[PDB]
């Protein structure tokens, strides 16, 4: 803005202090280790004083001063009211009372691997905070603080204080991260001023250090929102015999995250803030913390309205934005603040203006316009049905948004992404977006870049969003790529669609069991708003690193992986059994996996996979579905049954003899698979009659096989039989010649 | 009498409660009876078992009578088959046949109990 | 207003604007654009058109018939009326998000507010058909499969002319693709409940709700966008016509939606979305017959 | 005049059919083409395209250079002749009881049947799914008559009767080359519903 580069920064880079007497472990006190650092690194006493008496209680009175508002900021974005542990584990307060877990503190890169908690880090990894502190050191030395720059310091926290905890003498705030917890106080620490330099005050120390109850009564903050709808109508837009089947498919889940990140950055620079007031952006849903004055909701109101025009300009009532706000007092803190009904039900207040919007979509002068008509169209798009500007890119006569999108699929290999004007494929009112090489900035006019999947800070500027992405190869050829070094393999490929089940119940009650209802706060949430987008948007390649697969899409709880069919069974199995350690057995996903053959469309492919994960959420919730409704199996017993335990034993008796080939599995099969009373007669026989076929020196081994075999054959609970059949269609399909 | 249910959990019992020969401590606990008297006795069987397939019940009449004669005759000769169509009431199951779906399911008890004896032992 | 017209399909495509989707019921405009095609060609449209402009015939699309006449789901009607288990009432709200038909016997119900887990109607299949040894012949037809005793009653005015061309689409069929065996039925003329002929108002001011798709009147649609609850559809396609030998493409109405809650019930249109120098009209039927909620 | 009159058969399966469709999973064992099945009931169906493309082709061969296939099958282009005037209903396969009656064991048998390599001679296993012999569905078939019409009623008469001799001497259905056709028309009469048209000189061209 204006003057805020004073406010944001300050409120922002105070408690950094708290990284250096971390560090090298100094005794003065933390409000000054970070007031006097500042000096030799930058010069900007107004930035430094705000840290210099942000604690606000050593010397209350040395100077109308905005460190009171980082005060009280500090407080609220903290959701308790304020000795060298870790940073707890999160799930520590989720759901039920397990082991305490702490994270070891580390940065984050795009080749390091997932950091869990344990119980085995209680003590104070004091190493790595050298390591830290120099980081910080290297990039805080060479830079400026403007709206230019206002965006490459965020992610400087958000990758090197992602893991440091805040205050930890203390008995509440364990798990509450220092790169969260300064980018909630800057936050709210704008919206107080702008909620006050709105009302026409100028003092800061009567309304906030005196009247802080009354501002904790005082409904100072809105929780926008916004729901992007008609998601899955613009996604799964392919049919079969479409021409790009999956790239455009892995464009417009793409093209609608930077929408949606679009819809977040352009709503902030309309008003006077930026990244840190959104809580969370996801597959359309994002979440903000906005002032509480009319100039702020009339911009809301105008926004929503320009930018529906533009929807509505090129899709024609396929996508639909719905705003809401709900107009909150300092509630969303532990300190008994009506606990049942405040919290959620005031982030639920906004979501009810969302649903009291999406059902009554448009206008009146809208809509007289919409349907006016005098259109004599003859050829439509063959992709969204849409008739203006047709252009005929590969003989076919497609549309002006579905033509960028070809575009887009062709630019989507790149790591940088502006903000043009008029350079093709619109994502808002005078805005288009456009793939861009490194170099070719200095070519080509934006106003906003875009990086992807990137930590490095470079002379961009940029602004870092995170798309999972991987590719191994091609997709048309990882039927081709299932065989072994041998030969051994069926041509198939499989698709996964994963889904965390029940996370917006994780996300917006989620933490109200343990307890009377303490841990249900705002900050539980925003780390828990980072930490499911942090595995899903940026892990997920690392689980993906060598694997032949490619991941089509990955966001909020979904993905979507095309692969062969070896790696993407093997993709599932580890990711669950990291995602079940990332979050200590709580929320479970469910997925469901289905083989096809080479060169069948992509549509008829991913529907039939989403008809497997629908059912696996049926199962009763948790289970994953084997390219099949009938092989529904709980994960709880497919990774330690079927794909580690049964088909270890079925593999290691195959190999060590060549005379039970395919045709004794291939009669197993059909025996596991009808399964009246007779047949557990008619195997009894089967396999005792090969007892004594075989050669007498492995006759212990076919013995210890059959018995065990026939264990699980009539155990008559039918959980330790189908998984059998399961088993053995895996070990057929890594055998087929 | 046996059901459908329950056919093949009476011919793994009548197994068990079947003798074996205690003495002859040479793989014992083996039984008295031997399997060619036993495979003797399912390829009466195992001929209709597929011919109720074919044919109609109508013209199976006259074998279906002639098994209530030789599981007689196969149990007269040997006193290991006689204990077999005691304990494994056969001759009370023959008796009982009438049309195609008992007949397949009598078909079926003859299999169960050489499956059994082939399993155990 | 009058007696309800129950027609059992069996088989039957309908549309919503792809050929790989197939809607459960068929709409007002659809049925009426069948009776146009057919009163056409009986050489009879001018005596139903001369018909179809008047104050005293009604006209509603399909809802499943099962041993009852059903009706939608109110548009946002039920409130908000219990903070208690989050984890499952999201997920209550999630089979309670496609639901959008609801029976007779218990739509006062629903406004009172019950769950009403959702039976089944029509199974919708995809088959993939081909066209043998040609470049580019895979196309795939969805199939509303229906569930051996559910009909779907357009309520209309009895009129004998109106029997005459419905006795007629039992052998041309609704829907989408027949001549090739889709959409064929067979009416059955049944009478109306005592309790919904009550409610069947056309001018009645009240929150009432609508039972089919509408496009108001422009005197009409300033006030109704204030406290109504609607959906909007996207009425569009091909244009049939005989008198082409090109395949031009309809003025795209964007409609409201069966179900639409509203107050002070408007009155609709004949909506000509005829394209440009085009020798017909294309009628594309819009007007509402309403359901008083509380009365 | 206007009139509906239609041609109620029962049609009777003298070998098997395979009218396979969707693909869904192979599963080792399992079918390697299941045939197309009506999803409520789990009976056999035909589809009423599967008659009305494979009615039309070999009546292309007969009646090949257009006009009198244009009239009776619709055509996209040609203003005269969308929605052309046959429309065709799935068959629902009757005898459900009958065949139950004759002792049977399911409506749909499964062939076994492999393919040879020319030089490796080795096998390569089918299990094409079929409905069995004898079956008989539903046949419908509503011809329109029509005031445009009734000059040409009488001479696409004798189009729709030799229309379905030909499916008598083709086989309606998948991989009819290797059998699993020969499909026949039995008490094929056209009765007169909705409409005015006398239709006792045609039940005599008919048989
Ligand atoms: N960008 C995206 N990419 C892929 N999948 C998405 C995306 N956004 C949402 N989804 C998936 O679609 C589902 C719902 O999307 P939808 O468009 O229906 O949201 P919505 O309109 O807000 O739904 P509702 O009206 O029920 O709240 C989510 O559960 C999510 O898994
Ligand atoms: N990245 C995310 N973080 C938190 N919540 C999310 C995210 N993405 C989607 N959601 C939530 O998911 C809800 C939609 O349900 P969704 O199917 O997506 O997951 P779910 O609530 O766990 O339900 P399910 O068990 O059916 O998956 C929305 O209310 C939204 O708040
Ligand atoms: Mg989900
Ligand atoms: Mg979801
Ligand atoms: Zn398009």
């Amino acid at each position: 803005k204006k003057e805020k580069i004073d406010l944001f920064y300050g409120a922002l880079l105070h408690n950094i202090g708290k990284v250096i007497q971390r560090a090298t472990g100094e005794r003065k006190k933390h409000a000054l280790v970070g007031a006097d650092w500042f000096d030799e690194i930058a010069d900007n006493q107004v930035i430094s004083d705000q840290i210099r008496y942000h604690m606000a209680n050593y010397q209350s009175d040395k100077l109308d001063h905005l460190a009171y508002i980082t005060y009280i900021a500090d407080n609220i974005a903290s959701g308790v009211d304020r000795t060298y542990t870790n940073q707890a584990d999160i799930f520590n307060v989720f759901g039920a009372q397990t082991d305490k877990r702490y994270f070891k503190p580390t940065v984050l890169n795009l080749k390091s691997k997932p950091n869990f908690a344990s119980a085995t880090y209680e003590p104070f990894s004091k190493g790595d905070y050298a390591a830290i502190a120099t980081r910080i050191k290297n990039e805080l030395a060479e830079f400026e603080f403007n709206q230019v720059q206002i965006d490459s310091l965020l992610n400087l926290f958000e990758a090197t204080l992602s893991f440091v905890p805040s205050s930890t003498n203390t008995k509440e705030i364990a798990d509450i991260s220092l790169a969260d917890h300064s980018r909630l106080t800057a936050a709210f620490a704008l919206a107080i001023y702008d909620y006050l330099e709105d009302k026409g005050r100028h003092n800061y120390k009567e309304d906030l250090f005196t009247k802080v109850s009354a501002f904790y009564e005082e409904e100072a903050f809105l929780l926008a929102s916004f729901d992007l709808s008609g998601i899955q109508d613009f996604i799964y837009n392919i049919n079969i015999a479409t021409n790009g089947a999956a790239k455009q498919l892995k464009a417009r889940s793409l093209y609608l995250d930077f929408m949606s990140e679009y819809i977040a950055d352009s709503l902030l620079d309309k008003l006077g803030l930026n990244r840190a007031n959104m809580l969370y952006v996801g597959g359309g849903h994002a979440y903000f913390v906005l002032a509480n004055t009319e100039k702020t909701v009339e911009t809301l109101v105008q926004f929503e309205k320009d930018f529906n025009q533009f929807l509505l300009a090129n899709f024609q009532t396929r996508l639909y934005v719905a705003f809401g706000w709900g107009s909150f007092a300092a509630k969303d803190i532990m300190s008994e603040l009506n606990s049942p009904e405040s919290y959620r039900q005031v982030y639920q207040k906004a979501s009810r203006m969302i649903s009291k919007k999406k059902i009554s979509r448009y206008d009146y002068q809208t809509l007289m316009l919409l349907n006016r008509g005098g259109k004599s169209s003859e050829r439509e798009c063959e992709i969204c049905h849409s008739v203006e500007n047709l252009v005929s890119y590969h003989d076919q006569k497609v549309c002006d948004i579905c033509r960028g999108l070809y575009q887009f699929s062709k630019e989507i290999a790149h790591d940088h992404f502006i903000i043009t004007e008029n350079e093709g494929l619109p994502i808002g009112p005078n805005a288009c977006l456009k793939g861009v090489a490194f170099e070719k900035l200095s070519q080509e006019a934006f106003s906003r870049v875009y990086v992807k999947n990137d930590y490095k800070a470079g002379t961009v500027k940029a602004t870092h969003v995170f798309v999972g992405d991987y590719q191994c190869d091609e997709i048309y050829n990882y039927a081709a790529l299932s065989k072994n070094e041998n030969g051994l393999g069926i041509k198939r490929l499989a698709v996964v669609r994963l889904d965390v089940d029940d996370l917006g119940a994780a996300f917006m009650a989620g933490f109200s069991q343990q307890g009377n209802g303490q841990y249900s706060t705002l900050s539980r949430s925003a780390t828990f708003s980072r930490s499911m987008s942090l595995f899903f948007k940026v892990y997920i390649n690392q689980f993906a690193s060598d694997k032949k697969l490619s991941i089509i899409y990955a966001g909020g709880d979904d993905v979507f992986a095309i692969g062969s069919w070896q790696d993407i069974i093997a993709f599932t199995v580890e990711l669950r059994e990291n995602f079940i350690k990332w979050t200590n057995g709580k929320l479970t996903l469910s997925a469901g996996i289905g083989l096809f053959a080479d060169k069948t469309p992509i549509s008829l492919m991913a529907h039939q996979t989403g008809e497997l994960e629908e059912a696996a959420k049926g199962n009763e919730k948790d289970s994953i579905s084997l390219f099949s409704s009938d092989y529904t199996f709980k994960f709880d017993r497919f990774i330690t049954n079927v794909y580690d335990d049964k088909l270890e034993q079925i593999r290691y008796f195959f190999n060590h003899q060549d005379e039970r080939g395919k045709n004794f599995i291939y009669k197993l099969i059909e025996l596991l698979r009808n399964h009246d009373r007779m047949n557990m007669a008619r195997l009894a026989y089967y396999l005792t009659r090969l007892e004594e076929l075989t050669r007498e020196t492995d006759r212990d081994k076919f013995k210890t096989f059959k018995n065990l075999f026939y264990s699980w054959y009539t155990n008559k609970n039918d959980k330790d039989r189908k998984e059998a059949e399961l088993a053995l269609l895996l070990y057929i399909y890594e055998i087929r010649k | 009498i046996l059901t459908d249910e329950n056919y093949v959990d009476i011919a793994e019992k009548a197994i068990l409660k079947l003798e074996r020969n205690t003495r002859n401590r040479k793989n014992p606990d083996a039984f008295f009876l031997t399997t060619s008297k036993l495979r003797n006795l399912l390829s009466l069987t195992s001929t209709l078992f597929d011919e109720s397939k074919v044919k109609e019940y109508d013209a199976l009449l006259d074998r279906i009578a002639y098994l209530r004669v030789q599981f007689v005759y196969q149990a007269g000769r040997e006193i290991a088959v006689k204990d077999l169509i005691e304990k494994a009431q056969i001759l009370e199951a023959l008796k009982e046949i009438k049309d195609r779906e008992t007949l397949q399911r009598f078909c079926r008890y003859m299999e169960a109990l050489v499956a059994y004896f082939k399993f155990y032992g | 207003t009058y007696k309800l017209y129950i027609m059992t399909f069996q088989n039957a495509h309908f549309g919503s604007g792809t050929l790989d989707s197939s809607k459960l019921t068929f709409s007002a405009d659809r049925i009426f654009s069948a009776l146009v095609l057919e009163a056409l060609k009986m050489g009879k449209l001018d005596a139903f058109l001369a018909e179809a402009n008047q104050d005293k015939f009604t006209l509603t699309d399909a809802f499943p018939f099962q041993f009852g006449p059903f009706l939608p789901k109110p548009i946002g009607y039920p409130k908000h009326d219990q903070s208690v288990d989050v984890k499952e009432v999201r997920r209550q709200a999630k089979l309670s998000k496609k639901l959008q038909f609801l029976a007779l016997e218990n739509v006062d119900d629903y406004l009172n507010g019950e769950l009403f887990e959702n039976e089944e109607h029509a199974v919708i299949d995809t088959v993939t058909k081909n066209q043998p040894h040609k470049d580019d012949n895979l196309y795939q037809v969805a199939t509303t499969r229906f569930s051996n005793d559910t009909s779907l009653y357009v309520i209309a005015n009895e009129s004998d002319l109106l029997n005459e061309l419905m006795s007629s689409l039992q052998y041309s069929g609704l829907g989408g693709k027949r001549s090739s065996g889709f959409g064929r039925f067979e009416l059955d003329i049944q009478n109306i409940p005592l309790e919904l002929s009550d409610r069947l108002t056309k001018n009645h001011s009240d929150k009432v709700m609508s039972l089919t798709t509408a496009l108001p009147v422009d005197a009409d649609l300033e006030e109704a966008m204030e406290d109504g609850h609607y959906l909007l559809t996207k009425s569009s396609g091909f244009a049939f016509s005989h008198a082409t030998n090109e395949n031009y493409r309809k003025q795209d109405l964007y409609k409201f939606a069966s179900g639409s809650t509203f107050s002070k019930t408007f009155e609709g249109q004949i909506v000509d979305v005829r394209p440009l120098d085009f020798p017909h009209a294309v009628l594309n039927y819009a007007k509402p017959l309403f359901f008083k909620l509380e009365v | 005049t206007f009139a509906k009159i239609k041609f109620s058969a029962q049609i009777r399966l003298e070998t098997g059919l395979h009218i396979g469709g969707s693909d869904a999973f192979a599963a080792i064992g399992a079918i390697n083409s299941p045939v197309i099945k009506d999803p409520i009931t789990n009976l056999p169906i035909i589809p009423g395209s599967s008659l009305k493309g494979k009615m039309r082709t070999l009546l292309a061969k007969v009646y090949n250079e257009s006009d009198i296939l244009s009239r009776l099958f619709g055509n996209s282009k040609d203003k005269r002749f969308k929605m052309g005037r046959l429309i065709f209903r799935d068959a629902f396969l009757s005898n459900a009881d009958e065949l139950d009656s004759l002792g049977v064991r399911s409506y749909t048998e499964v062939k076994f049947e492999n393919t040879i390599d020319r030089i490796t001679a080795e096998a390569n296993p089918r299990q094409i799914e079929r409905a069995i012999r004898n079956s008989t569905f539903d046949f419908e078939l509503i011809y329109e008559i029509t005031d445009e019409n009734e000059n040409q009623v009488e001479e696409d008469f004798k189009v729709i009767r030799d229309g379905l001799k030909l499916l008598e001497l083709d086989y309606l259905g998948g991989s009819g080359s290797r059998g699993y056709g020969k499909v026949a028309f039995e008490n094929l009469k056209a009765t007169t519903v909705f409409g005015n048209y006398d239709v006792k000189t045609l039940n005599e061209l008919l048989t």
